[PDB]
């Protein structure tokens, strides 16, 4: 269940008892994504948001099938301070997803 | 005439191919649309079945005598359908049909049969 | 190409009239997509606004 911030964080994540990681830059963290897909991690990673928004790039690399290792983008403890972007992260979800922009 | 003579007076095993039924068709056509005679179905004379049945009919076995008369006609489609009237109206006189698909043949398939339109 | 008769006209007759009904099921199908779509994005902002609070 890899979750890839900062190893410092990532150390906290063991104080959860879960495996987590940091790349600090986006290939090495697509490698190391990479062989967690290829050897488990239980399949459910989280990237931080300013490192990765969209990993899917190692989905289509590896494991096009079954949607098995469900990527998502996270709130970095460096970044949690402002709230991201919900509203507008929500806008931009309808314009990726379903084609028209729309206000609600 | 030659057919039945050879097999039900000399006990021969004949078969009769007999080429391309369509062109007989529109010859018999030619002469039936001279006589004003009036038609079936896409300008081929109303008699048009009764000779179609004196030409097919003329087949089989008869008791006693061990001639046969096999017949095997090639007909020709003309638009590749079955409700034209030559192909329909041979498969109304006589007993089977093979139809050969040109789906089969484009893959490159001799013989181009398919087994599921044709019966016997 | 296709043989030209009465009846294969009302096959097609059919076959229009089929279709047109699909257009209307199929956007009835993508209508009730829909109304569930905005029933779980706003389940996806309050998931995103308790996950950034925890
Ligand atoms: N110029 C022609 N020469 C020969 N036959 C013709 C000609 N015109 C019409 N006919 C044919 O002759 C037939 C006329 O029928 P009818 O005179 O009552 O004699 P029948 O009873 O012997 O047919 C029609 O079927 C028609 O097709």
């Amino acid at each position: 269940m890899a979750v890839i911030a900062d190893p410092e964080t990532a150390q906290g994540f063991r104080l959860a008892g879960l495996e987590g990681y940091g790349a600090s830059s986006a290939e090495e963290a697509q490698s190391l994504l990479e062989t967690l897909v290829e050897r488990g991690g239980y399949a459910l990673v989280a990237v931080d948001e300013a490192l990765l928004p969209d990993p899917e790039r190692a989905v289509e690399r590896l494991m096009r099938g079954r949607d098995l290792p469900v990527l998502l983008p996270i709130a970095g403890l460096k970044e949690a301070f402002q709230g991201h972007d919900v509203e507008g992260y929500m806008r931009e979800l309808v314009r990726k997803t379903i084609g028209f922009d729309i206000k609600l | 005439t030659v057919a039945e003579y050879l097999a039900f007076e000399h006990d021969y095993h004949v078969l009769v191919i007999l080429t391309d039924m369509t062109n007989y068709c529109e010859a018999l056509r030619e002469i039936g649309a001279a006589r004003e005679e009036i038609p079936g179905r896409r300008g081929y004379p109303g008699y048009m079945y009764t000779d179609l049945a004196t030409i097919y009919e003329r087949a089989g076995v008869v008791e006693g005598k061990k001639g046969s008369v096999t017949q095997i006609p090639i007909l020709s489609m003309p638009d590749d359908d079955r409700t034209h009237p030559i192909p329909d109206l041979t498969g109304y006189i006589t007993e089977g049909q093979i139809q050969l698909s040109r789906e089969l043949h484009r893959k490159g398939i001799y013989p181009p049969i398919d087994p599921l339109p044709s019966l016997s | 190409q296709v043989s030209p008769t009465r009846m294969n006209l009302l096959q097609r007759r059919g076959q229009l009239r089929l279709a047109q009904k699909g257009v209307d099921l199929l956007k009835k199908k993508r209508d009730a997509l829909v109304a569930e779509f905005f029933g779980l994005v706003r389940e996806a902002m309050e998931a995103r606004k308790a996950l950034d609070q925890a």
